[PDB]
RNA sequence: CGUAAAGCGCACGCAGGCGGUUUGUUAAGUCAGAUGUGAAAUCCCCGGGCUCAACCUGGGAACUGCAUCUGAUACUGGCAAGCUUGAGUCUCGUAGAGGGGGGUAGAAUUCCAGGUGUAGCGGUGAAAUGCGUAGAGAUCUGGAGGAAUACCGGUGGCGAAGGCGGCCCCCUGGACGAAGACUGACGCUCAGGUGCGAAAGCGUGGGGAGCAAACAGGAUUAGAUACCCUGGUAGUCCACGCCGUAAACGAUGUCGACUUGGAGGUUGUGCCCUUGAGGCGUGGCUUCCGGAGCUAACGCGUUAAGUCGACCGCCUGGGGAGUA
RNA sequence: GCAUUC
């Protein structure tokens, strides 16, 4: 069964990326949107939007820069299996700051530059390079 | 410019998973080309090909099957430009300086005949040593004057001249190719969506190269 | 494997209507009658393994129905097993 | 962890681990700040003093911890109310060697009785043992009994695996499709545990045609406790219990999601319909070849050995040894 | 048909 639908949504994200597709739909939840506003701000998804109210649909634009994927690699980092959390002094960087981690803080979900300037720690979802 | 043929391709069966954008739809259950994305991108190969010729540069036209093999070499006649009518030897372009020396074989058999010092007596020099020259003008007919690399490759079928993209590819030099719908893509910088065994198509093919090199050359 | 018409009285028997076939009720019902009616298919075929491995699902699938009704509501599960006659 | 050591033979399942989606609430986990504590030395940083150094020494940092207090509420958990896409129930159908019980049919082998009939039959590379003038073999008639179901039959179908082929009946499990309705997370996995589990084997009682370990004879050979030949007991069959092992193999654990294609088989279903042993769609299972990717390579390749998540099993040089 | 060993 699934179990981790953040997980699927990154794999749905590399795995569009691999096969040079434009878009990727998948269910829609207040989480997923919530890092997917975090990729679209920097830069890595053109853009997303959310279709229908019962059931509602998340479709992410993919984007390219010279016929290769945008998105290098992205790899979920905390699992339901085992989960992570860094305070503020522990917050890592990706590829030395030029990549960015995706932090689930107590006022909402950033970018780990943005919670080392807010000072707060939090759960740490996933690696984007 | 848009007209009758070209647009027809082959069957369902072994079309390209990689060509899917360049097809418009199964007619009768034969893929058929959008014409409408390939005058787009044929008009941008002629403007190519034509910057190039403005530089000089020698343009290479590769046909190999029956159907079009006469077709490249009248090509070749109109303009001042090369081609391969028959097999693509391999290695033309990567070992080159390997196949130098088999040209300058061709020029002193072309020569031996001219002034008539090949009419001895012997069948040996009658027979067998000028039949060597139709072997390698069959061959190496069209190559013989290009004294290097060409500057850019003209093809008439992707994936029955396999062979000839990698050349190009390892080399660095444009590749243009007529590629068709089984045909592999990916392979050639400028692509050119459309039927390539069809007598009425490929005519049309070398021919508007064949016009648009002479402006260019001037 | 239950005969329309049994399946319809126990339906109306222990659902809301005739139509209500997915309340908790109406599957464990039907799975009890199915488990009791085996009971003596069982009795005389005692190596019908292949048909009793789908008599184990069932009694596992009514353990499963049973304790989601406790957890959900404890006083509706109590009357349910009364009148059943199970859980001993 | 396909083949190098490594996926339990296969399942159901308690404890345990994990868990779709929405709102509110709680603030346990988590996060922020402060407070107390975390001895000194030591380690580290900036200095000072022994001619330098080792050494000694001032201050700081550090001691990643624990406890309290005050806050934050995104995520996880608790509680309450929900929702339908996971899962499940109901209605109408379809295919199938799925399982258990009973009955029955035809071909054939062997045996028994009788007729016709006469010197061979049988067997091997060759030969012999063997059978036969006490009438064999062959051929015809009738009877008895056992076992298995030719053709159909097909990288066809069904089952969790093992496995399951004549036909008919009785009892019975699962799968799949069509729309519609209902329940509303009831789910996934699973240590221990429990169930099933080819063949051979064991116990008791039956049955025993064929086949055939052991055994006997005849050959072969330097020898032949074998291969070959003629015989032949257990066993193979049934009833009930036990054994629990296989190269129990896809040498590939279960569940869910995602990622170019092509040609077939099998089983439902929608639609166009006069221009049918037709045309275009949509599901389940299944075989083959191949793209990206992956792999030590071989190869795998939407039924992954690709890209990910949950849980369990297992491996750590060979031999000794899966042995004491 | 049988036909071992270095
Ligand atoms: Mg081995
Ligand atoms: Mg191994
Ligand atoms: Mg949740
Ligand atoms: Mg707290
Ligand atoms: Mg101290
Ligand atoms: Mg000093
Ligand atoms: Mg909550
Ligand atoms: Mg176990
Ligand atoms: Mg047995
Ligand atoms: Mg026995
Ligand atoms: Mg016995
Ligand atoms: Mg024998
Ligand atoms: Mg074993
Ligand atoms: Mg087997
Ligand atoms: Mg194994
Ligand atoms: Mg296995
Ligand atoms: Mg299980
Ligand atoms: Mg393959
Ligand atoms: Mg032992």
């Amino acid at each position: 069964s699934m179990q981790d639908p953040i997980a699927d949504m990154l794999t749905r994200i590399r795995n569009g990326q691999a096969a040079n597709k434009a878009a990727v739909t998948m269910p829609s939840s207040k989480l997923k949107v919530a890092i997917a506003n975090v990729l679209k701000e920097e830069g890595f998804i053109e853009d997303f939007k959310v279709e229908g109210d019962t059931k509602p649909e998340l479709e992410l634009t993919l984007k390219y820069f010279q016929g290769k994927a945008v998105v290098e690699s992205i790899q979920r980092v905390s699992r339901p299996g085992l989960r992570i959390y860094k305070r503020k002094d522990e917050l890592p960087k990706v590829m030395a700051g030029l990549g960015i981690a995706v932090v689930s803080t107590s006022k909402g979900v950033m970018t780990d530059r943005a919670a080392r300037q807010a000072g707060l720690g939090g759960e740490i979802i996933c690696y984007v390079a | 410019m848009l007209k009758a043929g070209v647009h027809f391709g082959h069957q369902t069966r072994y079309w390209n998973p990689k060509m899917k954008p360049f097809i418009f739809g199964a007619r009768n259950k034969v893929h058929i080309i959008n014409l409408e994305k390939t005058v787009p991108m044929f008009n941008e190969a002629l403007a190519e090909l034509n910057k190039i010729a403005s530089r000089k540069g020698k343009i290479l036209f590769v046909g190999t099957k029956r159907a079009a093999s006469e077709a490249v070499k009248d090509a070749a006649l109109s303009c001042d430009q090369f081609f391969v009518n028959h097999r693509w030897l391999g290695g033309m372009l990567t070992n080159w300086k390997t196949v130098r020396q088999s040209i300058k074989r061709l020029k002193d058999l072309e020569t031996q005949s001219q002034d008539g010092t090949f009419d001895k007596l012997t069948k040996k020099e009658a027979l067998m040593r000028t039949r060597e020259l139709e072997k390698l003008e069959n061959s190496l007919g069209g190559i013989k004057d290009m004294g290097g690399l060409p500057d850019a490759l003209f093809v008439i079928d992707a994936d029955h001249e396999h062979i000839a993209i990698k050349e190009a590819n390892n080399l660095g030099i444009p590749v243009f190719a007529i590629v068709d719908t089984n045909s592999d893509p990916d392979g050639v910088d400028f692509v050119i969506p459309g039927n390539d065994d069809a007598i009425r198509a490929v005519t049309l093919y070398l021919g508007a190269v064949a016009a648009t090199v002479r402006e260019g050359r001037s | 494997s239950l005969s329309t018409e049994a399946t319809a009285k126990i339906v109306s028997e222990f659902g809301r209507d005739a139509n209500d076939t997915g309340s908790t009720e109406v599957q464990v019902a039907l799975l009890t009658a199915q488990i009791n009616h085996l009971q003596g298919h069982f009795a005389e075929h005692k190596k019908d393994h292949h048909s009793r491995r789908g008599l184990l699902r069932m009694v596992s699938q009514r353990r499963k129905l049973l304790d989601y009704l406790k957890r959900k509501d404890v006083a509706r599960y109590t009357q349910l097993i009364e009148r059943l006659g199970l859980r001993r």
